[PDB]
């Protein structure tokens, strides 16, 4: 039970794994706060 | 160390050593040096006028 | 209401939010500075304005530190003098030996503040850094080996002139100021970077090599190119 | 030590504002996901993620890619250039297919990291700042990579190869050039940071939920 | 060289007060024009203003 | 009283070494995500009190009371969002503990983020992870997705009515961006140059909003302290140095590793027990860096009896730092090792301050001349003085941390520098 390395899921990640996961997570997020302007240059 | 007549020197290449920095004009006790400068055709900082009044110079 | 602070033991009544540098100015003491301009934002990166507070073990940046109630500012203390000497040592350690060929000449803040607040000798026994010269148009001449990375031109460009074409590229000792591309900084307010640059990194190109500051006589007139009457 | 890479841009036929670069539709979806991680009015916070995405798509960062990121995020191109030149994970120059990065800081230097570097240089026949003639491998030195206990180690395209010996790194390079992808991790029989001799801690099974919980909590 | 015929070309006098300068000019009989001293006005400087949440004072670079 | 011999039942970071499942099922098999709703219902003041009683100090460098920090954060709102920023830019040369925590205990990290955000009244937590830790960041994102799906974070987190978001932002290469204000500047898409204090991050942080920056280890041990006591945590360790610690023993040691131990375990015991001792035995020890590159070194004389502890190491003219123990045996070039450290700091200096920028480059050149002996004995005091000029005069603490290794080398190995200078002079004197 304490002899095998179980962190083997990471020998499959590709370049876009992190960003694809970020895309998948977008629906669970909450609305972002707004500073009232579109940009500090506005 | 003797101080006689003045001269403007050159580098071994023949280029003038003076870069028109006007330190001599500033330090001259007798106000005997007059200097005017401008960028040369190759962009060098060089003098166009360098006068010494040897009747005003205190050597 | 106004709070009370002390500069070298003398009482000053200053509004909250006033900085150490401004309080010393109020009592008449001008703290040395390179990156601080009162018309621009506060950077606090040259570390030339470090002063000692009475009980603080650490020096503070006078240009960016608001005064607290009952602070004693030791403007001529041993800690402040040594801090200024160290900062000036670093600046002159990497600066180039270009004073005779530099238009900043007798009107240079590095020279004047080195004669006033720095040491008279050099401990730097290494090689210096040489920086490639950028080109930003026909008005401003850039000799960027003399830059002290005070970022006044960046702040001025951005905030005052509304042009964000200047910045710092890279990091470390090899950090450079410029555009990163061959772009000309052309604006109706472009010579003011010549004015605010404390060193000879930015110099006037029409005025190049023509005169020295002590020679010139100053006549106070007004401008007639427009109806502002500058 | 001089870096050797200049922080000014000179227009070239392969690298100029007219160089074709634009994000794929999938990458635009990813950009849209990234941008809405930050408050409204602070869209400029996405400069690092979007620039990294552009480099991930294009292999490196041309000036056209930088200008495209600036255009998408409505941020000054000089601000994008500042970020790109500041951060060392961005490739502003074309790089090899495999970017070998040998860590040479003191914890990795105490173990024979110079042997690893020399083995790589002899195996590939390149210096420590050059690319192979077939544009397949690039070799550089880097600072601490966070695997100090697994020293010496290299990173090859965001994979850590750890506890290396010259033979191990030569085998890794051989697998890379043949076509296979070597498994990341230690090559010395370890699985992770645990001591090689044997587990000196965490030998018994972990305690269950609510083991030593407080009274009220 | 640059010539002159004006004796008072390089003459500059230093006074501690406007009243002293005016009295000197009046007793020596010259005409005079007085310019009121210009001092910079106090300014509100805030480092924290560089990082405003909703105001335009937020700087794009350091 | 003696310290050490921590028990596996009392080690906080189980699943270290990755021998168990790191997913939600495995994490919940251990104590993670247990009565988190009850903790949140207890609320901010109770969590702050528990942390203050536990006496936890900052685990990512400067050891500052985390209860006091989060109390600074606990002021009433004023119409701005509130953020917890979890620092995971583990750039310190010798430190891998944050990597292990992210890679094998991501749900512990996420639960700690939720607990700290509730304590500080924060709507969101940005986890700033360094860009080389790509696989670690991906594992973290997988754990966060599992938590969102299980309802542990997000809207009505843990069924408590508290909305809390967890984002993961990947940096690029910048040991300086590891710094708190540089971390904030990096998140905002800027260069990543430290700010001046004031304003403090609790007043103007990321996006100009109140933020608290906390280390991965600190936030990860937070929920275990809340669920357990904190009288327990204070029981582990000395009086003002309480709890457990992750030590990364590396360098000239037989079995380099990452271990968890008590806060006041003696250095010699730790090395001899968890790492197999120095390579040639304890007699072969030359020097130890006990807190990563920033902290000075100590000779074998100090290492003979010294406690791997904040105050204990400060009294030895050092610091605990990140508890990254780099061991150098007698068959090493100590001058060259310190020169490589100074070169590291030269490459990682952000260049904002004249002191750090110019002086760190200057010290790099002087050390490079020292390692070959191409110097004079009168340049040792000059180097000491310029390092003293850098320290305390810089915007951030990288300037201070670039001077302490130089000071430690000068303090404990000046005869070696002088002997090397003498040998070089003799080599040149021959011709
Ligand atoms: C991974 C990491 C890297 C750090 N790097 C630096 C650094 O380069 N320079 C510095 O002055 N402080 C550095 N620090 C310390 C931070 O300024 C700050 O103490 C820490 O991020 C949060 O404090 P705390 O966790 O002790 O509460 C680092 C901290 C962490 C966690
Ligand atoms: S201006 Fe005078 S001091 Fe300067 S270089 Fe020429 S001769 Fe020498
Ligand atoms: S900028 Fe000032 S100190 Fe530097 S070379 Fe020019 S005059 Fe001399
Ligand atoms: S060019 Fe001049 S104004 Fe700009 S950062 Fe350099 S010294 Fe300052
Ligand atoms: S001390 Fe160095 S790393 Fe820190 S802000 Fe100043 S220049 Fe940057
Ligand atoms: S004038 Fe204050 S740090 Fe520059
Ligand atoms: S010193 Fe090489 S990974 Fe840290
Ligand atoms: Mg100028």
């Amino acid at each position: 039970d304490n002899s095998t390395y179980r962190n083997l899921q990471h020998h499959e990640y590709s370049t876009y794994t992190f960003l694809d996961l970020n895309v998948e997570l977008s629906k669970f997020r909450m609305p972002q706060p707004s500073s009232g302007r579109q940009s500090p240059r506005h | 160390r003797f101080r006689g007549e003045h001269a403007l020197r050159r580098y071994p290449s023949g280029e003038e050593r003076c870069i028109a920095c006007k330190l001599c004009e500033a330090v001259c006790p007798a106000q005997a040096i007059t200097i005017e400068a401008e960028p040369r055709a190759d962009g060098s900082r060089r003098t166009t006028r360098y006068d010494i009044d040897m009747t005003k110079c205190i050597y | 209401n106004l709070i009370e602070v002390f500069v070298d033991g003398q009482s000053v009544m200053v509004e909250p939010g006033t900085t150490v540098l401004q309080a010393c100015e109020k009592v008449g003491m001008q703290i040395p500075r390179f990156c601080y301009h009162e018309r621009l934002s506060v950077a606090g990166n040259c570390r030339m304005c470090l002063v000692e507070i009475e009980k603080a073990p650490k020096v503070v940046a006078a240009c960016a530190m608001p005064v607290m109630k009952g602070w004693n500012i030791l403007t001529n203390s041993e800690k402040s003098k040594k801090a200024r000497e160290g900062v000036m040592e670093f600046l002159l350690a990497n600066h180039p030996l270009d004073c005779p060929i530099c238009d900043q000449g007798g009107e240079c803040d590095l020279q004047d503040q080195s004669m006033m607040f720095g040491s008279d000798r050099s401990r730097f026994l290494e090689g210096k850094r040489a920086v490639e010269d950028k080109n930003i148009g026909p008005l401003v001449k850039t000799i960027m080996t003399r830059c002290i990375q005070c970022t006044r031109c960046i702040r001025f460009a951005s905030e005052i002139a509304g042009v964000d074409d200047l910045g710092t590229t890279g990091r470390g000792n090899d950090m450079q100021v410029g555009t990163y591309i061959e772009k000309m900084f052309m604006s109706e307010l472009s010579g003011n970077i010549i004015d605010i640059c404390p060193v000879g990194a930015l110099t006037s190109k029409p005025y190049a090599f023509t005169a020295r500051p002590w020679e010139t006589r100053k006549t106070e007139s007004i401008d007639v190119m427009d109806a502002v009457g500058s | 030590g001089a870096g050797g890479a200049l922080f000014v841009h000179r227009d070239t036929p392969e690298n100029n504002p007219d160089t074709p670069f634009d994000f794929t539709p999938e990458n635009y979806k990813r950009i849209e996901a990234i941008v809405k991680n930050y408050p409204e009015g602070h869209k400029a916070a996405a400069v690092l993620p979007v620039l990294d995405l552009a480099q991930r798509q294009n292999g490196w960062l041309p000036i056209s890619a930088m200008n495209k990121v600036a255009e998408i995020l409505q941020v000054p191109p000089m601000r994008v250039y500042e970020v790109a030149t500041f951060y060392t994970m961005y490739n502003r120059k074309p790089v090899g297919k495999y970017h070998i990065q040998v860590c040479t800081t003191t914890p990795c230097m105490l173990r024979n990291s110079d042997s690893i570097l020399e083995a790589i240089q002899k195996k590939l026949g390149i210096k420590v700042g050059e690319t192979t003639p077939d544009k397949l491998f690039t070799l550089i030195e880097v600072e601490c990579l966070g695997a100090c206990v697994n020293a010496p180690m290299v990173q090859i395209n965001d994979n850590y190869y750890e506890d290396l010996t010259p033979k191990d790194i030569e085998e890794i390079i051989d697998e890379l050039k043949a076509g296979k992808i070597p498994k990341p991790g230690p090559r010395s029989g370890r699985f992770s940071c645990e001591p090689a001799g044997g587990l000196t801690s965490l030998t018994e099974p972990p305690k269950g939920p609510g083991f030593g919980v407080q009274a009220g909590l | 060289w640059s010539s002159t015929a004006d004796p008072l070309s390089n003459l500059v006098l230093t006074f501690s007060t406007k009243e002293d300068a005016v009295a000197f000019a009046e007793k020596n009989g010259w005409s005079f024009d007085v310019e009121e001293r210009k001092v910079p006005k106090p300014k509100s400087k805030s480092y924290g203003a560089n990082f405003s949440w909703n105001k335009r004072t937020r700087v794009s670079t350091k | 009283t003696s310290f050490g011999s921590l028990k596996d039942e009392d080690r906080i970071f189980t699943n270290l070494y990755g021998r168990h499942d790191w997913r939600l099922k495995g994490a919940q098999s251990r104590g993670d995500w247990y009565k988190t709703k009850e903790i949140l219902l207890k609320g901010p003041d109770w969590i702050l009190g528990e942390v203050k009683t536990s006496g936890l100090r900052g685990r990512g460098g400067a050891g500052f009371p985390t209860g006091l920090k989060w109390s600074f954060m606990n002021k009433p709102s004023d119409g701005r969002p509130k953020y917890l920023v979890v620092n995971a830019d583990e750039g310190e040369p010798g430190t891998c503990k944050d990597r292990e925590i992210i890679r094998h205990d991501p749900h512990k990290l996420v639960e700690g983020c939720l607990v700290g955000g509730r304590a500080m009244g924060a709507r969101a937590a940005y986890i700033y992870i360094r860009g080389e830790f790509y696989n670690e960041a991906s594992n973290l994102q997988v754990a966060i997705r599992e938590a969102y799906e299980a309802g542990l974070i997000g809207k009505n987190a843990c069924g408590s009515g508290y909305d809390f978001d967890v984002f993961v932002v990947r940096g690029a290469g910048a040991y300086i961006c590891g710094e708190e204000t540089a971390l904030i500047e990096s998140i905002e898409g800027k260069q990543g140059k430290p700010r001046l204090k004031p304003p403090f991050p609790a007043d103007v942080g990321v996006f100009g909003c109140p933020t608290t920056v906390a280390n991965v280890e600190t936030v990860a041990v937070s929920p275990t302290i809340c669920r357990r006591g904190g009288a327990w945590f204070a029981s582990f360790g000395r009086e003002r140095n309480s709890g457990t610690k992750l030590f990364n023993i590396s360098g000239h040691v037989n079995h380099p590793c990452t271990v968890e131990e008590e806060m006041s375990v003696p250095l010699k015991e730790l090395i001899e027990k968890h790492a197999g001792g120095v390579i040639g035995g304890w007699d072969n020890l030359l020097a130890v860096i006990p807190g990563g590159s920033s902290t000075p070194l100590i000779p074998k004389s100090v290492c003979e009896t010294v406690l791997m502890d904040f105050d204990a190491l400060v009294q030895a003219q050092t610091g605990l730092g990140t508890a990254a123990v780099i061991v150098m045996d007698r068959s090493t070039d100590i001058v060259k090792a310190i020169a490589r450290l100074i070169e590291f700091y030269k490459h990682e200096s952000c260049g904002q301050c004249t002191p750090c920028r110019e002086g760190v480059d200057w010290m790099n050149k002087v050390m490079a001349r020292f390692v070959k002996g191409d110097a004079r004995p009168a340049e040792i005091d000059s180097l000491w003085e310029i390092s003293k000029q850098i320290e305390g005069h810089t915007i951030c603490a990288l300037g201070d941390g670039a001077a302490w290794p130089v000071q430690g080398l000068i303090r404990h190995f000046r005869p070696e520098l002088e002997e090397r200078m003498q040998q070089f002079a003799l080599q040149h004197q021959a011709r």
